[PDB]
């Protein structure tokens, strides 16, 4: 917007954490998977 | 030799210089991508300087400034940082109608010439005159420090609205179109004395939003002078300048995140 | 110092009791005195051993911590130290920075520390076997008085007494002896019960009967002797010092190591001290100078490396425990597959270690029978009746038994009271025959003839379990000539017949041809009493003739060996085809030590020695050009007498050796020959006599169930179920982790360019630090890890087996080829990726790569919270830092991402991905939580201030992936090549 352009200097840095712990213990267990295929 | 033959030192001479010829040209052909997808008026990102800092021109050692008024030299130093960014707001520097402008003497509204394209020349910045910093060789005997708005592009620093409570309450609160600056240490031990833009504590909206470099060369931010005539002599008294506003915040690890931190003693 | 042990012993056998007794002070029948025997205590000292004097583990740990790369580490650790002791005392530094960094540092040491010494290990209790082999008492004579006496107190001329059951307390000269037998296998590996009597019987010490050794034991009879020998002055407590002092050496694995630490803490001290001065010279503070250092310091070092190689190590040994093959040495998982000569011992070893049917002579026909264990061969002979005369004697003319409470394990593996021959035959009958003791229940023995040293046989009286005859049957076996000179007919095919000259030359042909083969044979043969000259109640006389044994009916012979365990020969076969020399050492005799060496393949179908072509064209062996044979038989009375260097020649000019009749000295002897042509050499061994060769050897392997406490604390390895075959998988197993850790070694040092780049640009470009000292250990004691190891899982490229043993001089685990590929092309591939991201970031917040160059100066200061970027915006001190450490994040990141890569590439050396194919399920494990890791630090709150990991923006993660993709093509176009031409190019200037 104009003088109400708060958006352009703000970065919602709480859910890129809360998306990127997620997507890391996925990451994890998938591995989990796959190495248990056989102990 | 060490390794090989000479036939073998070259085969790996020529191979090498090949390789590393094309990695420079594939990294180079990477780098050129990425500044094909960037703007040449305004920066990608913005989150990272979004509050802005507030910095002064005495050169702190340690976001410290002691001398003795008694002495020459011992304050010289202060002198050579403070005449440096002064000497920018000189008159024979902002000459005829561009591509500077004469702008309210008076705390004014924003001023938008357009969106930040090249679509117009140079857009024209508002002067400002190092005149109206009143007082302030500098204050050999009790400093008078000069304060400064980070500048980023786009960016409409709102002053605080008297709906509430205000630390400097209501006191010339020019609501619509001052952003103050109230410096503080219990332990007042000092005078706090503000100058600028109107003769008001703040900086001037007409100065806002910065268009950036490449739009606006040789344009000017406003400054606010301030002077410390305090009565006290021969003791580190930590000085805090503050600003408010709607898009102004602080931290606690970045100590300069819209704010001062001065260590003045006028050992003496 | 021990070359004097090395040595062939001397003795006093020779001499007469009386004459033996002057020069010990003694009396042949009163004994010594209380006080003499006291006296010669004080002079000569305890009859014991004295364990050699050990390092403390102590020193032990503590060696590993100052070894290059420690060296380097604890630089860095003192340097951080340093440079904060600097600030401490000149700008008051709230910071926690040089400090810990100190702190981790010197921490990375000891943890190093651990896992070096845990491969490091020597368990060696040698002595103390030894120790257990001296009996606790020993019955002596003194004052006329026979006493049991503490065996320590034992001294030089005192009389001892020994019966059955008893451990010879000390080296004894046989004075008095009835009927007794010893079990000499301490010195020969052989436990066939030894005659020891008063009289002089043999030259050689160790082969006469008037000399009993300690380390042995009486097995029956009685016997008294003058000690000779006492402690450490006895033959065997020689071997015991012998065993126990042999200096341990290196291994091949360990001198690999120590070699590529030499080079990379070359390249470490070069290019550190080269940017010291470096910056110096650019005018860099030393405050800085010393700061620059720390970083290139840990980018050189690859920190996690040694305990990768020690996991490698410990996951392979984690395998071959569970194929019974116990690694006591973590290093001795390699040298098995660096093995270019085995030395084995035959007894124990390479054979079953019992007396066993090998042939049968009867109906004119040798059959052969099967000596396997689990018995994999197949049947001989079941319908003729003559076997079942010949089986029925076999049986029944027998004393042997099968000990109580066995009817649970294999026949072959039951343990038997009696001779190892009849046990042999009862063995027999009960597989192919069933239940021996319902043969002799059916059979009721009336009479006997045990056998005599002066009949040569052995004769019985049953009554024929036949009830249409319920009469007198006889039988017995004995010597083959002895036992024909008392035979008038032939059993053939069920009906008897004449014994005519004809059959009789047949006789001597199949005797020659058993004999020939090594086996031990005996003849058998019967007779059906007449009826009506022998009674239901006909008494026989056993010490009188009261019964003819003359013109009986001769049945048959049988042959009889110790052979080899049934996996043996094929196992010898594959060795060989390997490139693996295979030796026989061993202490029995020669005809029994080179008939199992063709048995098995030590000696192939064809190979002579100069006596065969002697005896063939018949010629005088002075005549035989000795160079036209490839196979030598060497007894140890011979090889007393040659010089090394000619036993070097031995070695140098046959394929096929064979060393029989050696003592333990001379098995050791055999096996620093072998080491001295430069070859790596293992040692099979079951025996105490094998003891100094198997800690001597590069490898010692001891076999598990048959082995002697000794042999298996002078040993490396235990193969714990007796499986031969483990040798062969042990060897695949050393070669395959030798490749594996190429691989592993290439992928950890790789990254290393990545991390030492950023800190030179640093200082030629001055710009921001792209990479920080926290961030690198992030890297390689953290994500490279477990991919790292994985390796280590990585199957055959092709058929190892089908190689040569490699060249230890030539064939290093770390050469230029792999540093070329991992510095020079890999991770400069890498370094660039890293960089890119690094900009990328930068420039996304405003600093573009060109504005970047020469900033640091007043990017690091920390009094300008207003730097310019190129945009025209202002930064304050901790604004701009938070991107710079951002930078730091996403660097790491890259060098996961291009690791990816890597990892798959470092998989193969010369196979392609689509051809190994992705089967390597700890490997994909790597890169799953490698990522997580990487994530996890990078998204993880409070990150940010104990490792300085900033969140990353979901394009971060893309920026290295054309670099990614670029080293997994280049790396498969590159093998591609090697593959496409054998010739050389490719494959000579980066085939690791
Ligand atoms: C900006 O203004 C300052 C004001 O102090 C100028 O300083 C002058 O310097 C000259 C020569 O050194 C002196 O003779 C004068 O006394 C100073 N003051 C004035 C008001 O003229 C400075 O030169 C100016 N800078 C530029 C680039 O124009
Ligand atoms: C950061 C940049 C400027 C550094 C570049 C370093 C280059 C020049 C280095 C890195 C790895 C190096 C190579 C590594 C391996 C070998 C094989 C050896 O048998 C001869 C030297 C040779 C061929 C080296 C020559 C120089 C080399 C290519
Ligand atoms: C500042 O200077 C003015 C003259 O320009 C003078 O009148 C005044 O006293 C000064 N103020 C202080 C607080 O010293
Ligand atoms: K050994
Ligand atoms: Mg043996
Ligand atoms: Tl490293
Ligand atoms: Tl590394």
């Amino acid at each position: 917007e104009g003088p109400d352009n708060d958006e352009r200097f703000t970065y919602d840095y709480y859910r890129l954490r809360v998306v990127g712990l997620i997507v890391a213990a996925v990451l994890c267990v998938i591995g989990i998977i796959i190495l248990l295929a056989g102990k | 030799f060490l390794g090989r033959t000479g036939s073998s030192w070259f085969k790996i001479f020529l191979f090498y210089l090949i390789f590393y010829g094309c990695l420079a040209g594939i990294f180079i052909g990477t780098i050129q991508v990425l500044l094909l997808t960037l703007s040449d008026f305004e920066p990608k990102y913005q989150d990272r300087v979004a509050p802005p800092g507030l910095s002064h021109a005495p050169y702190a050692i340690k976001t410290e400034i002691s001398f003795s008024i008694s002495n020459p030299k011992s304050y010289e130093s202060f002198v050579k940082s403070m005449h440096k960014l002064m000497d920018l707001y000189n008159e024979s520097s902002q000459a005829g109608n561009s591509p500077f402008e004469d702008c309210s003497d008076t705390p004014a509204d924003y001023i938008k010439r357009g969106d930040l394209d090249d679509s117009q020349g140079q857009k024209k910045a508002c002067r400002f005159s190092r005149m109206w910093l009143k007082n302030c060789g500098y204050a050999e005997g009790k400093p008078c420090v000069v304060a400064k708005l980070n500048r980023i592009i786009g960016f409409y620093p709102k002053p605080l609205k008297n709906t509430t409570d205000l630390p400097e309450e209501l006191q010339a609160n020019y609501n619509q179109y001052v952003l103050p600056l109230r410096c503080a240490a219990r332990e007042k031990i000092g005078s706090i004395e503000y100058f600028g833009l109107g003769g008001y504590a703040g900086f001037p909206l007409q100065y806002y939003p910065y268009y950036g470099k490449r739009l606006q060369k040789k344009y000017l931010q406003p400054l606010l002078a301030i002077q410390f005539t305090n009565l006290t002599q021969n003791m580190e008294l930590r000085i805090e300048c503050k600003v408010y506003g709607e898009n102004i915040d602080y931290s606690e690890k970045d100590r300069f995140r819209g704010r001062f931190e001065v260590k003045i003693e006028v050992k003496s | 110092l021990d070359e004097l042990k090395k040595e062939v012993s001397m003795d006093d056998h020779k001499l007469s009791l009386d004459e033996l007794h002057n020069k010990y002070g003694t009396d042949l029948t009163r004994g010594l005195t209380n006080a003499r025997a006291k006296e010669i205590l004080a002079r000569d000292g305890p009859n014991s051993l004295t364990p050699p004097p050990t390092t403390p583990e102590w020193i032990k740990f503590c060696r590993q911590l100052f070894g290059g790369f420690s060296i380097l580490l604890w630089i860095g650790a003192i340097l951080c130290f340093l440079a904060y002791g600097i600030q401490a005392a000149t700008e008051d530094e709230p910071a926690n920075d040089n400090l810990y960094l100190g702190v981790v540092l010197s921490t990375v040491v000891i943890v190093t520390g651990c896992f070096s010494y845990y491969q490091e290990a020597k368990s060696s209790r040698i002595m103390d076997s030894f120790k257990n082999m001296v009996p606790q008492q020993a019955l002596v004579i003194r004052d006329g008085e026979k006493s049991t006496i503490n065996a320590e107190f034992v001294v030089a001329g005192d009389l001892v007494e020994v019966k059955g059951g008893d451990r010879i307390p000390a080296d004894l000269r046989i004075i008095s002896a009835h009927g007794c037998k010893v079990d000499n296998s301490s010195l020969t590996g052989e436990s066939e019960p030894q005659t020891r009597s008063p009289e002089f019987s043999s030259e050689n010490p160790l082969e006469t009967r008037n000399i009993a050794f300690f380390s042995t034991n009486c097995v029956e009879g009685t016997a008294r002797g003058v000690v000779v020998y006492t402690g450490d002055r006895t033959v065997m407590g020689r071997i015991a010092t012998l065993a126990s002092g042999l200096e341990v050496g290196r291994t091949p694995i360990a001198i690999e190591i120590e070699h590529f630490i030499h080079i990379i803490t070359g390249v470490a001290v070069f290019l550190g001290v080269s940017f010291f001065i470096l910056s110096l010279i650019l005018g860099y503070s030393w405050l800085e100078a010393v700061i620059f250092l720390i970083g290139i310091i840990v980018a050189n070092v690859p920190e996690g490396l040694l305990a990768t190689v020690t996991v490698c190590l410990t996951l392979t040994a984690k395998r071959m425990a569970r194929k019974n093959c116990l690694v006591k040495n973590l290093e001795a998982v390699e040298t098995l597959g660096s093995t270019s000569t085995i030395c084995s011992d035959k007894t124990g070893t390479l054979t079953q270690n019992r007396m066993t049917v090998a042939h049968m002579w009867f109906d004119n026909q040798i059959h052969e029978a099967d000596t396997t264990e689990n018995q994999s061969g197949a049947a001989f002979d079941k319908t003729s009746a003559t076997w079942s005369a010949l089986s029925r004697i076999a049986a029944l003319c027998n004393r042997a038994v099968f000990q109580a409470g066995q009817d649970n394990v294999p026949i072959l593996k039951r343990s038997v009271a009696g001779d190892a021959s009849e046990s042999a035959l009862l063995k027999c009958i009960e597989l192919c025959c069933g239940s021996v003791q319902g043969m002799r229940d059916r059979n009721p023995k009336i009479v006997e003839i045990p056998f005599n040293s002066t009949n040569k046989y052995q004769l019985s009286i049953h009554e024929n379990e036949k009830s249409s005859e319920s009469r007198y049957l006889l039988v017995m076996k004995g010597a083959p000539e002895r036992i024909l000179d008392r035979c008038s007919t032939i059993l053939l095919n069920g009906a008897e017949e004449p014994l005519k000259e004809d059959m009789k030359e047949a006789f001597q042909n199949a005797y020659l041809e058993l004999g020939g083969l090594g086996e031990r044979v005996l003849g058998f043969c019967h007779f059906a009493l007449p009826e009506d000259k022998y009674n239901e109640g006909y008494p026989f006389d056993a010490d009188e003739p009261n019964f003819p044994t003359t013109d009986l009916c001769f049945v048959g012979l049988m042959a009889m060996i110790d052979p080899p365990r049934a996996a043996v020969p094929d196992a010898v076969g594959k060795c060989r085809s390997a490139g693996i020399k295979v030796i026989m050492v061993t202490g029995d005799h020669p005809i029994t030590a080179k008939a199992i060496a063709k048995g098995v393949g030590i000696i192939s179908e064809g190979n002579e020695t100069i006596e065969d072509i002697a005896a063939r064209l018949n010629i005088p062996i002075g005549q035989v050009n000795p160079r036209d044979a490839k196979a030598c038989v060497v007894h140890g009375s011979d090889l007393k007498d040659l010089s090394t260097e000619v036993l070097d020649d031995i070695l140098h000019y046959h394929t096929e050796i064979v060393f029989a009749r050696t003592s333990p000295q001379q098995k050791l002897i055999i096996v620093e020959g072998c080491q001295r042509q430069g070859a790596i050499v293992a040692v099979t061994g079951d025996g105490v006599n094998d003891s100094p060769a198997l800690k001597k050897a590069d490898i010692g392997v001891a076999m598990g169930i048959s082995g002697s406490d000794v042999s298996k604390q002078a040993a490396d390895m235990i193969l714990l179920d007796d499986n031969f075959a483990s040798i062969v998988t042990g060897v695949e197993e050393g070669r395959l982790i030798f490749d594996n850790l190429k691989k592993s070694i290439a992928y950890t040092l790789t990254s290393n360019i990545p991390e030492i780049t950023p800190f030179l640009v640093f200082i030629i470009g001055n710009v921001p630090l792209p990479l920080g000292t926290v961030t690198i250990l992030c890297i390689d004691l953290g994500t490279d890890m477990v991919p790292a190891i994985s390796l280590a899982y990585e199957q055959a490229e092709s058929d190892i087996m089908k190689r040569q043993p490699r060249n230890p001089k030539t064939d290093k685990l770390v050469n230029e080829r792999l540093i070329s590929m991992a510095y020079g092309q890999i991770g400069m591939i890498q370094a660039l990726g890293g960089f890119f991201s690094y900009f990328v970031i930068l420039a996304e917040n405003g600093f573009l790569p060109m504005d970047l160059i020469g900033k640091r100066v007043r990017w690091d200061d920390r009094w300008i919270s207003d730097v310019e970027d190129s945009f025209g915006q202002q930064w304050t001190y901790e604004q701009r830092k938070i991107v710079e450490f951002t930078c730091h994040t996403s660097f790491f990141i890259s060098i996961v991402v291009v690791q990816w890569a890597d990892l798959i590439i470092c998989k193969t050396r010369r196979n392609s991905i689509f051809q190994q194919g992705m089967k390597n399920k700890i490997l994909i494990f790597g890169l799953f939580e490698e990522t997580a890791l990487a994530a996890f630090l990078s998204y993880c709150p409070g990150t940010d201030v104990a490792l300085r990991m900033y969140p990353l923006k979901p394009s971060w993660w893309f920026c290295a992936f054309p670099y990614s993709l670029i080293i997994f093509l280049y790396d498969e176009m590159r093998r591609f090549i090697i593959r496409r031409s054998p010739g050389g190019w490719v494959e000579q200037e980066t085939y690791y």
